[PDB]
C-alpha cells in the first residue's frame, strides 16, 4: 500500500512504515529502512505537482513522516534532506 | 496536521497587535 | 536522450543509487506536462526502452529487480 496508485493510501501506508522505522529497533527490520526513505521520495514526486487539497494533505502527511523518520533514525536523516533538495 | 510545531508563520497565529501592524503595513507596499 | 536513458534503464537496474531519482525526476516532469497536455512525448520512448531492456535479459533485469532494489 505504500507501492499503490492512490495518493492517500500512499500516505497511509508511508506513515506505517515510517511508523514501524521509528517504533522498535529489531534488526531483522533495518533493511525496511532502506525502503521507507526512498517511499517518501517516490510519494514526493507524486504529489509535489498536482496542486489540490488532497494532494496538499498528502503533503502534510509524507512531510511530517519525513520529519518522524529523520528523528527517530539519525543514520538516515543525511539521505533524508538531500533527497528533500532535489525536490526543492 | 502540521508539519512544523514551532512555526511563527502559520494561517492564522497572528495576534492582535501583530493584526492592526499587518493592517497599517501591507497597505503601503513598497520598500526602499 | 533517449538513447542515454534507455542505456542507463539498464545501469539503473544494476546500481542506480542517484541516476534512478534522475529517471523519475525526468518521467514526472513529463507526467506533469501531459497533465497540461504541453507536448510530453517522452514517457512512450522509455516504455519503449524499458521493453527492449525486458526482452534483451528478462531473468537477470527480473532477479535484480524483485531481489536487490524493489523501492526503485
Amino acid at each position: 500500500c505504500c507501492y499503490h496508485n492512490n495518493r492517500g493510501i500512499a500516505a497511509h501506508g508511508v506513515r506505517v512504515l515510517t511508523n514501524i522505522t521509528v517504533s522498535c529497533q529489531e534488526k531483522d527490520l533495518l533493511a525496511l529502512e532502506q525502503d521507507a526513505v526512498f517511499g517518501l521520495e517516490s510519494l514526493l514526486v507524486l504529489c509535489s505537482q498536482d496542486d489540490s487539497p488532497g494532494a496538499q494533505a498528502t503533503l502534510k502527511i509524507a512531510l511530517n513522516c519525513m520529519v518522524k523518520l529523520a528523528k527517530g533514525r539519525p543514520h538516515l536523516s543525511q539521505s533524508v534532506v538531500e533527497t528533500l533538495l532535489t525536490q526543492l | 496536521a502540521h508539519v512544523w510545531e514551532d512555526n511563527w508563520d502559520d494561517d492564522n497565529v497572528e495576534d492582535d497587535f501583530s493584526n492592526q501592524l499587518r493592517a497599517e503595513l501591507e497597505k503601503h507596499g513598497y520598500k526602499m | 536522450a533517449r538513447v542515454v536513458q534507455g542505456s542507463p534503464e539498464v545501469p539503473g537496474i544494476t546500481v542506480r543509487v542517484l541516476q534512478a531519482l534522475a529517471t523519475l525526476l525526468s518521467s514526472p516532469h513529463g507526467g506533469a506536462l501531459v497533465m497540461s497536455m504541453h507536448r510530453s512525448h517522452f514517457l512512450a520512448c522509455p516504455l519503449l526502452r524499458q521493453l527492449c531492456q525486458y526482452q534483451r535479459c528478462v531473468p537477470q533485469d527480473t532477479g535484480f529487480s524483485s531481489l536487490f532494489l524493489k523501492v526503485l
